[PDB]
This record gives structure tokens, C-alpha cells and sequence, in this order.
């Protein structure tokens, strides 16, 4: 049970990292940038989820 | 340092006097609906190279 | 290649803090057990208040 | 303001006269046809909304 909840603690943790995008609020960076280059930020972001 | 005031960012792109405009931080038009923190505004003037 | 060109930085310090300049966008009174796509100074999330 | 008609781009030239996809295959053709163009009546009948 430890190792199994741990596992899942750190998946939902990895949700605070940038991945090298702009920010890590999903909502943050569609506020700020536009499609055409929201597109490679959230590109980048996607494929580090 | 400009602080606590509305800014009037719509406009500001609108002169069309602009012609080097790149905003690497976020798109132009996007300026309005976001808050910013604080600001800082360097202004100079350099060559045109 | 030598005209000289005024040039004006201005730096946004984005980031979860007090909010002190922003875009004329109006605002509007809260609401309270129905989720809203609401902006609070950057915050774009949805939910209930 | 012939570079500014691209997809990625906001203004007079980009998007309040005529607009360019985000999607968008195709080739953009610019030269100075600054020859014919050049009008001692001052070719005042180019508009743009």
C-alpha cells in the first residue's frame, strides 16, 4: 500500500514541473501566449505528461 | 517601476509609429486580460544596426 | 544602419503575487455553488466558490 | 509591412485587411514595385478597412 500510494503521489507531483515550458498551470500559459506558439509550448508540455 | 494603475495595452500596439514590436514575452493582443505584478520600463535609445 | 532607433523594454515580473497594474476589463460580483470560468489576476481555472 | 503578413502575426497588415491561417501551405510573393506604384498623383486609391 506504501509503494502503490507513493507511486500515485509522485505522478500527481509531477504536475508542478515546467518540463522546460513556461509554466506548469496549463491555464497560465493559454492566458498568456497565442495559438501559433502556445501550440510548441504546449507541445513541449504535453509530451513531457 | 510603474505600480498600481490600468494600463492601456490595447492602444498602446495600436500607434502604428512601432516598427521593431517583438514582444518574446507574450502575445501582444494578450496583453489586456492578464495582471502583472510589477513592471519596469528601461527605455534608451541605441543604433538602428 | 544608423538611424538611431528609441527602443523601450518593458519587463512583466509575472508570478503569483499582489496584483497592482492590469487591462480595463470589467469586472463583475462572485457567485457561489456554480462553477465559473473565472479570472482572478491570471487565475483562469473553472469551479465552484 | 510586407513581413508582417504571416501566420503568427496581429495588426492592420495581418489581420484588420486580410487574414492568414494557422494552418496555412503556400508560398508569399513580395518585390519592390515601388516603379509603376510610385504615382505623382499620390496612388491614393489603395484603402484598407
Amino acid at each position: 500500500v506504501n509503494q502503490n500510494a507513493q507511486a500515485l503521489n509522485t505522478l500527481v507531483k509531477q504536475l508542478s514541473s515546467n518540463f522546460g515550458a513556461i509554466s506548469s498551470v496549463l491555464n497560465d500559459i493559454l492566458s498568456r501566449l497565442d495559438p501559433p506558439e502556445a501550440e510548441v509550448q504546449i507541445d513541449r508540455l504535453i509530451t513531457g505528461r | 517601476r510603474i505600480s498600481n494603475c490600468v494600463a492601456d495595452y490595447s492602444v498602446l500596439y495600436n500607434s502604428a509609429s512601432f516598427s521593431t514590436f517583438k514582444c518574446y514575452g507574450v502575445s501582444p493582443t494578450k496583453l489586456n486580460d492578464l495582471c502583472f505584478t510589477n513592471v519596469y520600463a528601461d527605455s534608451f535609445v541605441i543604433r538602428g544596426d | 544602419g544608423y538611424q538611431p532607433y528609441r527602443v523601450v523594454v518593458l519587463s512583466f515580473e509575472l508570478l503569483h503575487a499582489p496584483a497592482t497594474v492590469c487591462g480595463p476589463k470589467k469586472s463583475t460580483n462572485l457567485v457561489k455553488n456554480k462553477c465559473v470560468n473565472f479570472n482572478f489576476n491570471g487565475l483562469t481555472g473553472t469551479g465552484v466558490l | 509591412e510586407v513581413r508582417q503578413i504571416a501566420p503568427g502575426q496581429t495588426g492592420k497588415i495581418a489581420d484588420y485587411n486580410y487574414k492568414l491561417p494557422d494552418d496555412f501551405t503556400g508560398c508569399v510573393i513580395a518585390w519592390n514595385s515601388n516603379n509603376l506604384d510610385s504615382k505623382v498623383g499620390g496612388n491614393y486609391n489603395y484603402l484598407y478597412r
